[PDB]
């Protein structure tokens, strides 16, 4: 596990979404399941996601990166969207299975 | 009362297109290459129209007409070399735009991407037909080889080739047909580009981070208008450098000799933008296999959206995918270089390996790498 | 392909196969008719008079 | 005490009409001046080669 | 409304520029009459009169009599209005504060561009 | 030299136009860049603050 | 469809901006710009350069090998 966690942390630091203040779920592609998951988010998390995204887009606009002390840590990254996305995908799978037979 | 910009129908369309279009605030200079392509298309249309006022499509007078444009039409050389080097700048911008689409996941816009692939095919056809028009040795023999490639198609290849030729081989009929087609196609390109922009505006524009930028949209008129003008100025600088300092840098010298159908030039190579496809064609020993590989090289952009497996649209946050992407770009440069070089022991194997690596990177290595990245992110 | 692998889609394929076969025949005849494909047209009795 | 730039604004740049007229006149004079200067530079760089530099020898 | 902010801003800036560039005598007379009525109506009752006295002493150092206000209003003409509006409103960077669903509110570059007319 | 003149009779004129375009671009590109920066400074200096209730 | 009014829903995000005429076009252009360019180059180079390094190696090897191929082989004329 520790070796796997090490390589995962290496990839996390290699990717730059922590540098821009974004969390992992902030960087997911907005497909229809993801759109429904975003729609279902509670207001606080939705507003926080919107602001983090806006701040990141602003930083990329000026080709700057957030100060290192403000970088999102690997441990403190919270997968807020993941439960909602799993629920949405489960509902879609159930609908597809019913359609199959 | 109403503002005429928002209410008059033509002005309404123009406003929604390039005045009040909500554009992401973080699009980079890689997002100016599309406007650069549009400017290149308009410039090519104007320059080609002025060239055609002095160009004659008969074989007896084609080369003499080109010489007349170069030496006797006032500022004719400016127009001619503007066209010749603007084609190269056109393909530079096309390749850069395709690379931007691959890198930032812009291919997820399915309709825009497919219309863009159609535009790429039409532009490559226009360039090939235009190159025949000066009727030099390179024009004649490159046309012969590229058209002869179609004969590999089973059971209809000979008939299709002879129909396109208008005869048994490339001759006056083929030259006149290519002139007519090279004239008409750019306007079809403009129409397809209009459809392209329509589909793009339907879904907006993807930003470099790959995340939806509806929160951070800015008007197009007060920002990207001046940004694109600046890009146009830089592109014009590069183009005028080519035109006024190295007018023959990107053109083969042999095309300045009148076409001799009985003697071939020492080297028969297509223009530089076609060189990677030419190398892929030469890589496969079988003729039909080579033609199919050449078609698949471009058609793989159609399959690119299906191949997408990463949970992230853009490669900005995917380092391994970036390594693969730059390997692909280097491989394309390698293919261009090999297509330039003669078919011999060192170049053949490098070309074969390069083509295999191109198809492998696009089809297998990239999706598996994206899956690995998804696992690494615990997605 | 995962979604379209079930009993209903297999039934749906069977329902539309006769229609798909019929349209394919329309394409087959149209191609031969438009191209005047002598290979196929020689077998047809009356049209064989063309050649 | 207005600076030169403020004076220029308040005189010509305030209203678009005077701005455009200034742009046009500047365009004409700049065209003349730049043409003269650049031609001088090119001639000096290529001094001794240009036909205009050697026509006198073969003329008359 | 959220979808009418841009239009209203356009019309407001258009009115500003119209006053700056091509004001007319009739609307000037209307504005002067409205100002006279506002001045006379406001200074009615002990509370507003005392407020005006105190504020005028603090600011103007003197309570400007209504006759002086009338004379100054009467001096105003279309030329005066155009001059002062061009000085304070034309090609001047504005200060904008927005609250609520203000997404349609034009970006500051557009707002500043509206402060001048390319025709004038 | 004569053959080069024959092949490219616009050589000297091409060089003159190239010099002129180099000077004109050296003038314009900084100026158009300055205009772009002037328009973009509002966004570049923009400060966004999240103030949740 | 996609118009500024109804693009998305955002709340409690306050943005402060300055007039272009009140701010400098090139603020700290070289003092800050050059370090930022160096940082961007450092981040990108490890991913970008190695493929082109491999291409350069391949190109040099191919050119040299072709030149050797054209060159005469003494053993062919030993007899
Ligand atoms: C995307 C647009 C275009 C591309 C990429 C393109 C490409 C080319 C190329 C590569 C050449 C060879 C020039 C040379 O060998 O020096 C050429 C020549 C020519 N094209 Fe185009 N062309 C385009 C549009 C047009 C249009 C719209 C016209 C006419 C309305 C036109 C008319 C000509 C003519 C007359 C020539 C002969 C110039 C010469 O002999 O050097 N072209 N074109
Ligand atoms: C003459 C050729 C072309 C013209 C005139 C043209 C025009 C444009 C323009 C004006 C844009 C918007 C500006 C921008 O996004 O940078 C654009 C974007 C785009 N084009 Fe092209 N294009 C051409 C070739 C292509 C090709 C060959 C492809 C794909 C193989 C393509 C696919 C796309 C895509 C996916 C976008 C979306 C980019 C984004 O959303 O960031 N286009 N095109």
């Amino acid at each position: 596990s520790k070796w796997l966690e090490g390589i995962r942390k290496w990839y996390y630091n290699a990717a730059g979404f922590n540098k821009l203040g974004l969390m992992r779920d902030d960087t997911i592609y907005e497909d229809d399941d993801v759109k429904e998951a975003i729609r279902r988010l509670p207001e606080n998390l939705y507003n926080d996601r919107v602001f983090r995204i806006k701040r990141a887009l602003d930083l990329t606009m000026r080709q700057q990166i957030l100060p290192k002390e403000q970088w999102t840590k690997y441990e403190e990254d919270k997968f807020y969207l993941e439960p909602y996305l799993k629920e949405v995908i489960r509902e879609r799978k159930e609908r597809e299975e019913w359609a199959k037979k | 009362m109403t503002n005429i910009r928002k209410s008059h129908p033509l002005m309404k369309i123009i406003n929604n297109a390039f005045i009040d279009l909500p554009a992401p605030s973080n699009i980079s200079s890689w997002w100016n290459f599309g406007s650069l392509l549009g400017i290149c298309l308009i410039l090519q249309i104007l320059t080609g129209l002025f060239l055609a006022m002095h160009y004659t499509s008969d074989t007896t007078t084609a080369f003499s007409s080109v010489t007349h444009i170069c030496r006797d039409v006032n500022y004719g050389w400016v127009i001619r070399y503007l066209h010749a080097n603007g084609a190269s700048m056109f393909f530079i911008c096309l390749f850069i735009h395709v690379g931007r689409g691959l890198y930032y996941g812009s291919y997820m816009f399915l309709e825009t991407w497919n219309i863009g692939v159609v535009l790429l095919f039409t532009v490559m056809a226009t360039a090939f037909m235009g190159y025949v028009l000066p009727w030099g040795q390179m024009s004649f023999w490159g046309a012969t080889v590229i058209t002869n490639l179609l004969s590999a198609i089973p059971y209809i290849g000979t008939d299709l080739v002879e129909w396109i030729w208008g005869g048994f081989s490339v001759d006056k009929a083929t030259l006149t047909r290519f002139f007519a087609f090279h004239f008409i196609l750019p306007f079809i390109i403009t129409a397809l580009a209009a459809v392209h922009l329509l589909f793009l505006h339907e879904t907006g524009s993807n930003n470099p981070t790959g995340i939806s930028s509806d929160m951070d949209k800015i008007p197009f008129h007060p920002y990207y208008t001046i940004k694109d003008i600046l890009g146009a100025l830089f592109m014009m600088l590069i183009l005028l450098i080519l035109v006024l300092f190295s007018p023959d840098l990107l053109g083969d010298p042999d095309n300045y000799t009148p076409a001799n159908p009985l003697n071939t030039p020492p080297h028969i190579k297509p223009e530089w933008y076609f060189l990677f496809a030419y190398a892929i064609l030469r890589s496969i020993p079988n003729k039909l296999g080579g033609v199919l590989a050449l078609v698949a090289s471009i058609l793989i952009l159609i399959l690119m959206p299906m191949l997408h497996t990463s949970k992230q649209r853009s490669m900005m946050f995917r380092p391994l995918s970036q390594c693969l992407f730059w390997m692909l770009v280097a491989d394309l440069i390698t293919l261009t270089w090999i297509g330039g070089q003669p078919v011999e022991h060192p170049f053949i194997i490098i070309g074969q390996l390069a083509s295999i690596l191109y198809f492998l990177i696009i089809l297998v290595l990239m999706p598996i790498t994206s899956i690995i990245e998804n696992n690494l992110l615990k997605w | 392909l995962s979604r379209f692998l079930g009993p209903r889609y297999r039934e749906l394929a069977r329902n539309w196969i006769p229609t798909a076969s019929m349209w394919g025949a329309v394409g087959a005849v149209g191609l031969v008719w438009a191209t005047d494909w002598r290979l196929i047209l020689d077998w047809v009795p009356y049209i064989n008079g063309k050649f | 005490a207005p600076t030169l730039t403020a004076r220029l604004y308040s005189l010509l740049f305030r209203r678009t009409s005077t701005f455009a007229l200034t742009i046009a006149v500047g365009a004409l004079f700049f065209e003349r001046a730049f043409d003269q200067g650049a031609d001088a530079i090119y001639e000096h760089i290529n001094q001794g080669k240009l036909w205009k530099h050697i026509k006198h020898k073969y003329e008359n | 409304d959220n979808m009418s902010i841009d239009d209203m801003m356009f019309f407001l800036q258009g009115q500003w520029m119209r006053l700056c560039t091509s004001a007319t005598e009739s609307e000037v007379v209307r504005g002067k009459n409205i100002l006279r009525n506002a001045l006379v109506s406001h200074l009615d009752g002990t509370t507003p009169v005392c407020e005006d006295i105190g504020r005028s002493l603090l600011t103007y150092g003197r309570r400007i009599p209504l006759a002086e206000w009338e004379s100054r209003i009467a001096e105003v003409d279309a030329s005066v209005v155009r001059e002062v509006c061009s000085k304070y409103f034309y090609d001047q960077c504005p200060a904008v504060a927005g609250l609520g669903p203000i997404e349609q509110l034009p970006d500051y570059n557009r707002i500043r561009s509206g402060m001048f007319w390319l025709r004038f | 030299t004569f053959l080069r003149w024959a092949s490219e009779p616009e050589h000297d004129h091409r060089k003159r136009m190239g010099l002129k375009m180099l000077m004109m671009m050296g003038l314009l590109l900084p100026l158009v860049y300055a205009m772009k920066r002037h328009k973009w400074s509002v966004l570049k200096s923009r400060k966004l603050a999240y103030r949740p209730p | 469809g996609r118009e500024f009014g109804h693009l998305t829903r955002m709340r409690h995000v306050i943005t402060y901006s300055l007039s272009p005429f009140e701010q400098r076009a090139f603020p700290h252009y070289f003092t800050k710009g050059i370090p930022n360019v160096l940082r961007r180059t450092r981040a990108c180079i490890l991913r970008v350069a190695p493929p082109f390094v491999v291409f350069y190696l391949v190109y040099t090897w191919g050119t040299q090998e072709f030149e050797k191929s054209k060159r005469k082989n003494p053993a062919a004329y030993e007899n």
